[PDB]
Parts: structure tokens; C-alpha cells; sequence
């Protein structure tokens, strides 16, 4: 295995740098390569051949090596730049390549947004199957990290509650949704049903009563 | 300057074989490597093998010889088989070229993601299969209304699925503005549940397209908006 540091953190606009550490029988010898990859996505190569860039690679990423330590530096950081890079190499004694674990890159200074919070009620013909599903979707909101609560009649409900993890939307905030699954008969049995979204220490609340729908 | 994608099921049982297809477009399988290699959840990167344009081939030592990689020129396909799974065999499976090139001053050397010659990116797309004794089952898709003067936002519940993906459009495809599709939950029934919301400030109709490839299922459902 080749020995990366787990975390690395710059600011937008700044340079960062990530080492990838090794033997003589592997980096010592063998072409380095750098991998790309945003959690939930795909893998994209970065470098090849210790220092050369892949078609379409813009020229602020770079890559060198000295001795059994290969680095990767990234100029004038980006919100896309945020993701999980890999360096790789072959090795004298297999034709195995050899992996680092991984470095994950934070891009500090991007706008604090707080979660826009949707709360659908349970459908007629979901009800007339005797179940009961309401949906709080939440999105828009960075950092990436939410607490959700549920309650109904103002008491905070345990059972029967699923919540996704954090995942990037497409113009870099982030999305996440949260289910309650109950019978047609609880669904009737109270008042009133609350989904609470707390987002850096503020809260939205959404509301449904059973008797208006 | 390539194209390569995976396919094949995204469920396999316990003890039994796990085959996919790397499906190659735009090259000649006569002229590239191509090899395999899958990403546990949370954890490292594990090379599984390579058939070279020759037509030998490599694998990983540490798999007990419980692969197999085939190709077929003429179809421009290679082959997996992945024989007596556990869940460690859970993970995401990628195809990739291992593309050559001369290093000045060393030799030639070879990285896994790059096509020769042109220096390309040249990854799969990458295919989630889970190692599972859950049965197929398709999805239920109910209509969401926020109607319980007032701004509508509309869309689909897709309720109780296995396994995944299922894909979502609105009107065949002709609405994209306004749409958001969550990533899936897994509910403590043991299937997958996720939604698509369309929020729209007339003569519009709203139909969401729910596909599940898995049980070679559509539903087009009518979504009434107005109050």
C-alpha cells in the first residue's frame, strides 16, 4: 500500500498539496498516477507517467516525485475541486498496482446556505392501500451536514423514520430526504406532523394536519 | 476519445457467480488492454485483472483464482466472472483501458483509466453489485401534492423497490427546469424508497416516467397539480 495523509484543507483561490509515499520497488521505479473521484461518482485520471496530464486536464493540477515520495498540487482551488484522490503505481515483484487509501480534499471559503425543507403528505391512493409514507425533502443548504426530528402533536417520533446521507447536488450545495412510514390509521390518529431541519444551530419547521387533506 | 460502459445484474446470491459485460465503443478490442477494478464501500481500491491486446491475460493473486476475463473482438465486449461471492465481493465494479507510453529516460510503463496513443481518460462508468439473498421487486409510484393562493410543488413517490437503480423523467423527458431527483433510502421494510419534486410558479401537464430495469418494469404517472 502507498501511505497518504487521510484529510487535506485549502482555501479558494489557494494551492494545496498531497504526498504519496512508498518503497524503491514501487515509486522508486514505477510511472506514478493520480485518480479523481467526488463520493457517489465516478473515477477520473488526473496524471499519468509521474508528471503528464490526460487530454483535457487543465494545467493547475501537477504532479512530481523524489525518490519513494510522489506529490500532486493543485493551484487556484475550485468548489469541484472537492473530492477523494487515489495515487497509484506498479510494483518490480507482480503485476499488481499498488494503491494509496486516499486523501480527502476540503475547499474552505464557499457560501454558508441554509436548507430549503419540502413536507409532502401521503397520497389518497397510498391510503386506500391501508400505508402511509410522508416525504421532507431538503436541499440547497452547504455545509453539508443536517439534523433532522420528527414530531407529531409536538411529541418527537422514534419509530418508523429513515434519513439519507448529505449528497453534492449539481451546483455544489447539497440535498438529503427523510421518510416517517406509518399505517392509514396513525396517519388519522393525530393533529398534526412536523418535520424540524437544523442547519449551524437554526431550525426550520414544516407542518401538516390530516384534516385539511 | 472512448467509451466504455458496464452492465450486467446488480444482485447476485451468496455462494453463487457474478458476471458483467464491459461493453467498448469506438475502439478496436484488437488494439487496447483492457482490465477490472472494483471499490469496496468506505474502503481501498482492489485490482482484480487485464486481458492484454494479445490476448493473455493477469489476475490478482489474492482472488484464488475465482476469476475469469474473456473478450470478443468481434463484439467489442469483455467479460467477469466472479465465482462463490460473500458480501466482501459487495462493491463497485469498473472496467478501464491500461493505456502505455514511453517514460524519457526509464522505458515504458502503463496506467489503468488512459487510452495510448491519444492520452485520453479512459474509466467506465462504474456498476454497484450487493451480494444479497433479497428478491426483485418493483417498485409502487404515488402521486406528491403539497396542497394539505398557494405556491404547488408536485412529484413522485417511487415506494418500496429492489434492488436498485430506478431512473425518473417528466413528460418523456421535455421538463428538466424546476426538477430535483433525491438520492434513495433504504426503509426498514428492506426496500428502497426515493422522490422527484417539481417546483413550477396554465395548459402544463405534469406526468412523471419511472423506470426499473431490474424487474423490466415503466410506470408513467398523471400528476395533478391545481387546488
Amino acid at each position: 500500500v502507498l501511505t497518504q495523509p487521510p484529510s487535506v484543507s485549502g482555501s479558494l483561490g489557494q494551492r494545496v498539496s498531497i504526498t504519496c509515499s512508498g518503497s524503491s520497488d514501487n515509486i522508486g521505479i514505477f510511472a506514478v498516477g493520480w485518480y479523481q473521484q467526488v463520493p457517489g461518482s465516478g473515477l477520473r485520471t488526473i496524471i499519468y507517467g509521474n508528471t503528464k496530464r490526460p487530454s483535457g486536464v487543465p494545467d493547475r493540477f501537477s504532479g512530481s516525485k523524489s525518490g519513494n515520495t510522489a506529490t500532486l498540487t493543485i493551484n487556484s482551488l475550485q468548489a469541484e475541486d472537492e473530492a477523494d484522490y487515489f495515487c497509484v503505481c506498479g510494483e518490480s515483484k507482480s503485476a499488481t498496482p499498488v494503491f494509496g487509501g486516499g486523501t480527502t480534499l476540503t475547499v474552505l471559503g464557499q457560501p454558508k446556505s441554509p436548507p430549503s425543507v419540502t413536507l409532502f403528505p401521503p397520497s389518497t391512493e397510498e391510503l386506500n392501500g391501508n400505508k402511509a409514507t410522508l416525504v421532507c425533502l431538503i436541499s440547497d443548504f452547504y455545509p453539508g451536514s443536517v439534523t433532522v426530528v420528527w414530531k407529531a402533536d409536538g411529541s418527537t417520533i422514534t419509530r418508523n423514520v429513515e434519513t439519507t446521507r448529505a449528497s453534492k447536488q449539481s451546483n455544489s450545495k447539497y440535498a438529503a430526504s427523510s421518510y416517517l412510514s406509518l399505517t392509514s390509521s396513525d396517519w388519522k390518529s393525530k393533529g398534526s406532523y412536523s418535520c424540524e431541519v437544523t442547519h449551524e444551530g437554526s431550525t426550520v419547521t414544516k407542518t401538516v394536519k390530516p384534516s385539511e387533506c | 476519445q472512448v467509451q466504455l460502459q458496464e452492465s450486467g445484474p446488480s444482485l447476485v446470491k451468496p455462494s453463487q457467480t457474478l458476471s458483467l459485460t464491459c461493453t467498448v465503443s469506438g475502439l478496436s478490442l484488437s488494439d487496447h488492454n483492457v482490465g477490472w477494478i472494483r471499490q469496496a464501500p468506505g474502503k481501498a481500491l482492489e485490482w482484480l485483472g487485464v486481458i492484454y491486446k494479445e490476448g493473455d491475460k493477469d489476475y490478482n493473486p489474492a482472488l484464488k483464482s475465482r476469476l475469469s476475463i474473456t473478450k470478443d473482438n468481434s463484439k467489442s465486449q469483455v467479460s467477469l466472472s466472479l465465482s462463490s461471492v460473500t458480501t466482501e465481493d459487495t462493491a463497485t465494479y469498473y472496467c478501464a483501458t491500461l493505456g502505455c507510453y514511453f517514460v524519457e529516460g526509464v522505458g515504458y510503463d502503463c496506467t489503468y483509466g488512459l487510452q495510448h496513443t491519444t492520452f485520453h481518460d479512459a474509466w467506465g462508468q462504474g456498476l454497484l453489485v450487493t451480494v444479497s439473498s433479497a428478491s426483485t421487486t418493483a417498485p409502487k409510484v404515488y402521486p406528491l401534492s403539497s396542497c394539505c393562493s398557494s405556491t404547488v410543488t408536485l412529484g413522485c413517490l417511487v415506494s418500496s423497490y429492489m434492488p436498485e437503480p430506478v431512473t425518473v423523467t417528466w413528460n418523456s423527458g421535455a421538463l428538466k427546469s424546476g426538477v430535483h431527483t433525491f438520492p434513495a433510502v433504504l426503509q426498514s421494510s428492506g426496500l428502497y424508497s426515493l422522490s422527484s419534486m417539481v417546483t413550477v410558479p396554465g395548459t402544463q401537464t405534469f406526468t412523471c416516467n419511472v423506470a426499473h430495469p431490474a424487474s423490466s418494469t415503466k410506470v408513467d404517472k398523471a400528476v395533478d397539480p391545481r387546488c
